[PDB]
RNA sequence: AACGCGUUAAGCGCGCCGCCUGGGGAGUACGGCCGCAAGGCUGAAACUCAAAGGAAUUGACGGGGGCCCGCACAAGCGGUGGAGCAUGUGGUUUAAUUCGAAGCAACGCGAAGAACCUUACCAGGCCUUGACAUGCUAGGGAACCCGGGUGAAAGCCUGGGGUGCCCCGCGAGGGGAGCCCUAGCACAGGUGCUGCAUGGCCGUCGUCAGCUCGUGCCGUGAGGUGUUGGGUUAAGUCCCGCAACGAGCGCAACCCCCGCCGUUAGUUGCCAGCGGUUCGGCCGGGCACUCUAACGGGACUGCCCGCGAAAGCGGGAGGAAGGAGGGGACGACGUCUGGUCAGCAUGGCCCUUACGGCCUGGGCGACACACGUGCUACAAUGCCCACUACAAAGCGAUGCCACCCGGCAACGGGGAGCUAAUCGCAAAAAGGUGGGCCCAGUUCGGAUUGGGGUCUGCAACCCGACCCCAUGAAGCCGGAAUCGCUAGUAAUCGCGGAUCA
RNA sequence: AAUGUAAAAA
RNA sequence: CGCGGGGUGGAGCAGCCUGGUAGCUCGUCGGGCUCAUAACCCGAAGGUCGUCGGUUCAAAUCCGGCCCCCGCAACCA
């Protein structure tokens, strides 16, 4: 009934601040407002390749956006046409120093924010939501993992009454701090309304 | 009365006191902190996303 | 106010073609000299001419405020176009007359009215709904400009009303509340139900003006015959030679009565009359029933489906099953917004079913 | 069928009688026979229902039982219910008093800032791709800046200034980008409905100890076993036992503050140490101490005793701190058709010179009442006046303001310090000492109101706050009823911050 | 130490 | 017609004889316990004493007429 956001539960361990820097009694409001709308454009014209995380590093006009796409291929293009035109729009709406790096993904099936978008994808595609979740879990666990968990709640299969479908395997102690658990939420626009998805992948420890 | 209302709070084409607080993400009017320029709600979502640097679930 | 225009305009439009053909069959009947010779038979003829005034006046008034108004007003801030608006401010003034002169034509529309509410199919929630309707018509009165007095009222066991009755004062009190006849229907999750699922509940409503009395005028000496005759039983020669018995038959009603308990003719003639009074009062109360109870409703099962207007609070929508008319505010309607209902649709269909019955076959 | 039966068959066979053929109607009616009677025997149908039933399983429930727990009761302290006032709600009222929240888990709740703003309501004056987006056609004008007429503002009506950047050119002129305007189309917009279409987030029993899966075994089957049981704990915590063995989500533990201590650190701190001193840690000077925020150390039933199979419990020593040292963060599978489409998102539904937009004024502050939450008191363990001492955590450069001047005062003026362990908000109050009041609706009590006045802000009638004089109400401890709290807690005293002119 | 009707299991 | 009685908060009854202040039960209203209603607990309100006159310092109260309800009586030929 409660279950707090495991990500916020660890802003003093495991997960480090997604945006990381410093401001004062007058700059914080702005350095956040702009910092936010940054990822706003990236959440859109970049997810087209499986954007998971997106960092931010600053101090004075400096900005190091480190994307973590599952496939950097779409973010670069073939040499430097695509990746450059991004710094274009960025510096366009923001007269400041760009620095679009592009980290990678050692395995997309182990980024919860990815698996979430994964199943959520299959939903709108109009496929089973029991069989689907099972695959995405058996895949995350088969593809090396200590534990995992997926959840979809709402009008499962456009049904009248709402519902919530459960599926998980392996240890996933959300109450333990020395646990670390990638978390990722995902929607699913459909002809019958929204529909929330969640991913709980158990990674490290100690 | 939600969009033309957040627009009203932006132009400030008139008297001083008439301007007032407003949330950046949603458009709330009450429970809007100056520090972030955000309503208490989203502030709690973001603070769980870590998208608010330095901030952490306090406890004592 | 462009939403009620075509409603009131076309409202006086369907009478145009029908009355046009009928007044023509009459106006040509008023010509030939052989027609007026008929005594009161001819009055019924020239009578229909007295209607070519309350029909041709709309053919001129409603048609002129439709040809001139619809012209210059299509687009302009306030110059010559908004100036044409006050030109038809009397169009709403005259709208009042056409509306009035089709409501008062009821039996006793002008005088006051009595409205009795009583719960029905729907369990104790229905017993609770009745008080809601009472509080609906009550506010609808003040806001209409009427005065109200609760003639009687009785709280239910857990609800708030097993029965209630309210006399509304003011002119046209019977006119406006007329279409309020029949059982209404309520739909909502029961506040009394543990599982709280959606239940339906009903309640009947009735309307009627008022009357008078006539107790003594009946015992007119011209009507009843009185008889005298010797008495049966003891007495001596006095009983044999002195008739003290009396038989006071009421000639019209035929009901007779005989008396002879006292030695006197006058005290028997007196008692036999006080007796006839009682019976003739109970005979006038029986006939006083059909003409003061048949007006309520020729049916009214209060059961299921006996309703004429449902009020659903779940999906928020009332619906008059008579006019088929719909709406989207059960919460306000059950507070006073009856005008929108009675005005346009209610009185319409109410008088329609009787106004189409006479002008065709009845 | 299971429950169960089982040489006392409900087993396996033979002979004979009796009896059943869906529930209700009904063991009724009619007829017949018996009876003193009450009534008995025999014994239907019309009609009506889509079930009536048997055994067993899981669960819920009991004015069933055993075991056990929580300020649940009791023991004890202080409270509301009473009074005046603040505030939230019911209701009533109104042109509107916008909307939601409804036992616990709605009622100082959304509101961590309703004078216009806010604002979703009302009255009135107005605008119609429109306040905001993307895109097609078109005339004109650069961008942009500036005033007059008009008005409550909004809006409407109008004048002057202006002439940048690209293509052909010495120029004229003409074609283009951008922006604004009119015209038109696609479209915007909605705090309009539906939490009985939904995501998300949250309240909730409940920090309760619980809820399950794999395989195995039992049962025709729902299902059972494990999780039961003896011992224990805050706990499904552990111990032993067990036809089961093992695992998962939960309690724990890993994180934070507070206790003791050490290392790193010297603009905080101290003649502790010497010197000087305008005797204020102000100067020389040092890291001792205090403090400051980083990493560590320490406590684990480890030690002695009694019981015990063990787990563990009882007592003792040492320790700043013993069996969870105190407090917080964290709240399972789920339940409440719980809450919110008005934070936002969203399926469907509805309006579209309008259910959208602009302003001025009003309302959300209405009052014959009712409930909730709260403040201030009825006083002597007290009130008043003067003096004097001790906090923590916090916030402040168009912001907190030392210090002096005017003023009875709130405040106004001059004016120093300060991106802050360096300066300020800053007397902390109760308390200490002194002094007066002497049981009184009073020096208790300050509600109410008259007049005068300061500040914010275009603006304090509706409708702010603060100061001064005067006026001083109800209230002598509160009916039935009801709340919180088990230790630095209740009670009591004062300080800060968010919100914000 | 009484009572609580009548619309919910792909 | 005669004799006797009665009329008092919304219902049903005291009070009058012996004038000075109108009482009881129920219902109604406000507040409690309950998830909610009832039961139960705590408060409160409510009466021209049928009507018109008369006596008295003063009339529910005594005196008189009237209307209304109740009971009894209405016999001898
Ligand atoms: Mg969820
Ligand atoms: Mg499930
Ligand atoms: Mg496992
Ligand atoms: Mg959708
Ligand atoms: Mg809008
Ligand atoms: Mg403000
Ligand atoms: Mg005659
Ligand atoms: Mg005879
Ligand atoms: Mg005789
Ligand atoms: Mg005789
Ligand atoms: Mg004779
Ligand atoms: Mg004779
Ligand atoms: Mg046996
Ligand atoms: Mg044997
Ligand atoms: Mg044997
Ligand atoms: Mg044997
Ligand atoms: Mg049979
Ligand atoms: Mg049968
Ligand atoms: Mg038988
Ligand atoms: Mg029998
Ligand atoms: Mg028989
Ligand atoms: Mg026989
Ligand atoms: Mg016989
Ligand atoms: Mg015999
Ligand atoms: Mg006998
Ligand atoms: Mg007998
Ligand atoms: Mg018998
Ligand atoms: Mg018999
Ligand atoms: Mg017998
Ligand atoms: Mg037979
Ligand atoms: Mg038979
Ligand atoms: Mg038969
Ligand atoms: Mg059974
Ligand atoms: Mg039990
Ligand atoms: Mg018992
Ligand atoms: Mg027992
Ligand atoms: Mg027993
Ligand atoms: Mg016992
Ligand atoms: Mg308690
Ligand atoms: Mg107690
Ligand atoms: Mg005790
Ligand atoms: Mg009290
Ligand atoms: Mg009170
Ligand atoms: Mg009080
Ligand atoms: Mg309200
Ligand atoms: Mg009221
Ligand atoms: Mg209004
Ligand atoms: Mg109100
Ligand atoms: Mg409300
Ligand atoms: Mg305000
Ligand atoms: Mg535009
Ligand atoms: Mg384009
Ligand atoms: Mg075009
Ligand atoms: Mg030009
Ligand atoms: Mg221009
Ligand atoms: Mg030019
Ligand atoms: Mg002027
Ligand atoms: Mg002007
Ligand atoms: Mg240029
Ligand atoms: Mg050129
Ligand atoms: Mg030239
Ligand atoms: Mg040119
Ligand atoms: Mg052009
Ligand atoms: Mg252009
Ligand atoms: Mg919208
Ligand atoms: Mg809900
Ligand atoms: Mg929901
Ligand atoms: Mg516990
Ligand atoms: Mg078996
Ligand atoms: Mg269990
Ligand atoms: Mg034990
Ligand atoms: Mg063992
Ligand atoms: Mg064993
Ligand atoms: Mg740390
Ligand atoms: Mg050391
Ligand atoms: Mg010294
Ligand atoms: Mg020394
Ligand atoms: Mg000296
Ligand atoms: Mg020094
Ligand atoms: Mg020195
Ligand atoms: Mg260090
Ligand atoms: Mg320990
Ligand atoms: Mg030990
Ligand atoms: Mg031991
Ligand atoms: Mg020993
Ligand atoms: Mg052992
Ligand atoms: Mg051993
Ligand atoms: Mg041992
Ligand atoms: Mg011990
Ligand atoms: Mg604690
Ligand atoms: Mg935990
Ligand atoms: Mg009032
Ligand atoms: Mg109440
Ligand atoms: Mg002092
Ligand atoms: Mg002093
Ligand atoms: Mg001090
Ligand atoms: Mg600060
Ligand atoms: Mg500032
Ligand atoms: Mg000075
Ligand atoms: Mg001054
Ligand atoms: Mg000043
Ligand atoms: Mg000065
Ligand atoms: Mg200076
Ligand atoms: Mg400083
Ligand atoms: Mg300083
Ligand atoms: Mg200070
Ligand atoms: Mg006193
Ligand atoms: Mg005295
Ligand atoms: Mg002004
Ligand atoms: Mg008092
Ligand atoms: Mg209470
Ligand atoms: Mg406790
Ligand atoms: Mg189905
Ligand atoms: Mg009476
Ligand atoms: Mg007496
Ligand atoms: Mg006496
Ligand atoms: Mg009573
Ligand atoms: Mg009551
Ligand atoms: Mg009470
Ligand atoms: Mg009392
Ligand atoms: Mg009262
Ligand atoms: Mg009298
Ligand atoms: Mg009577
Ligand atoms: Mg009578
Ligand atoms: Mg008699
Ligand atoms: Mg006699
Ligand atoms: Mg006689
Ligand atoms: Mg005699
Ligand atoms: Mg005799
Ligand atoms: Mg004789
Ligand atoms: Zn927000």
């Amino acid at each position: 009934g409660n279950k707090i956001h495991p990500i916020g539960f660890r802003l003093g361990i495991t997960r480090d601040w997604e945006s990381r820097w410093y401001a004062g009694k007058k700059q914080y409001r702005h350095l956040l407002l702009e910092d936010q709308r940054i990822r706003g454009l990236l959440e859109k014209e970049l997810y087209s390749a499986g954007l998971a995380r997106v960092d931010i590093e600053r101090a004075a006009d400096n900005v190091a956006v480190t994307v973590h796409v599952a496939k950097p291929g779409v973010v670069i293009g073939r040499g430097g046409e695509r990746i450059r035109v991004l710094r274009e729009e960025l510096a366009k709406l923001t007269g400041k120093n760009v620095a679009l790096n592009v980290q990678e993904v050692q395995n997309p099936n182990l980024s919860a924010p990815l698996v979430a978008q994964r199943v959520a994808e299959q939903i709108e595609r109009r496929f089973a939501v029991r069989r689907a979740i099972k695959q995405a879990v058996q895949r995350v666990m088969e593809s090396g993992a200590k534990g995992a968990k997926v959840i979809v709640s709402g009008r499962i299969g456009g049904a009248e009454q709402a519902r919530t479908e459960w599926a998980a395997q392996g240890r996933v102690p959300l109450h333990t701090l020395r646990a670390n658990i990638d978390y990722g939420f995902a929607l699913a626009r459909t002809t019958y309304g929204v529909l929330g998805v969640k991913a709980y992948i158990f990674l490290g420890e100690v | 009365a939600r969009k033309a209302l957040i627009e009203k709070a932006k132009r400030t084409p008139k008297f001083k006191v008439r301007a007032y607080t407003r949330c950046v993400r949603c458009g709330r009017a009450r429970s809007v902190y100056r520090f972030f320029g955000l309503c208490r709600i989203c502030l709690r979502e973001l603070a769980h996303k870590g998208q608010l640097p330095g901030v952490r679930k306090a406890s004592w | 106010n462009a939403s009620r225009n075509a409603w009131k305009a076309s409202g006086g439009i369907f009478d145009i073609p029908q009355k046009e053909t009928r007044l023509k069959e009459l106006e040509r009947r008023l010509e030939d000299p052989s027609l007026w010779n008929d005594p009161e038979a001819a009055r019924k003829v020239s009578q229909e001419a007295a209607r070519l005034r309350r029909t041709v006046d709309t053919f001129r008034s409603l048609e002129s405020d439709l040809q001139g108004l619809l012209e210059l007003m299509e687009e302009l801030p306030a110059e010559e176009r908004e100036a044409l608006k006050p030109e038809l401010e009397e169009a709403a003034k005259k709208l009042d007359e056409l509306y009035h002169q089709t409501l008062l034509n009821f039996p006793h529309a002008e005088k006051n009215a009595i409205l009795t509410i009583q719960p029905g199919a729907g369990g104790t929630e229905a017993c609770d709904w009745a008080e809601m309707l009472l509080r609906m018509y009550t506010r609808f009165a003040e806001r209409q400009g009427f005065q109200v007095e609760v003639v009687d009222l009785t709280p239910g066991p857990e609800a708030g009303i097993d029965y209630a009755q309210i006399l509304v004062k003011g002119e046209n009190a019977y006119g406006l509340l007329s279409p309020e006849a029949g059982v209404h229907r309520l739909v909502r999750p029961s506040p009394f139900d543990a599982s709280g699922r959606r239940h339906t509940s009903f309640a009947g409503v009735e309307v009627i003006p008022e009357v008078d009395e006539e107790v003594e005028v009946v015992l007119k000496p011209e009507e009843l015959r009185i008889d005298v005759m010797r008495a049966s039983g003891p007495g001596g020669p006095g009983v044999n030679t002195t008739d003290s018995a009396v038989r006071v038959v009421h000639l019209p009603t035929g009901i007779t009565v005989t008396c002879q308990t006292t030695r006197s003719q006058i005290k028997n003639k007196e008692l036999a009359l006080k007796i006839l009074k009682a019976r003739l009062y109970e005979l006038e109360r029986k006939k006083r029933e059909e003409e003061l109870k048949a007006l309520r409703g020729e049916v009214r099962p209060i059961e299921w489906g006996s309703q004429i207007r449902s009020y659903v609070l779940d999906k928020n929508y009332v619906k008059d099953h008579r006019t088929g008319l719909m709406r989207h505010d059960p919460e306000n309607v059950l507070d006073g917004d009856l005008m929108d209902l009675i005005w346009a649709g209610l009185e319409w269909k109410a008088g329609r079913r009787q106004g189409t019955e006479e002008v065709e076959a009845e």
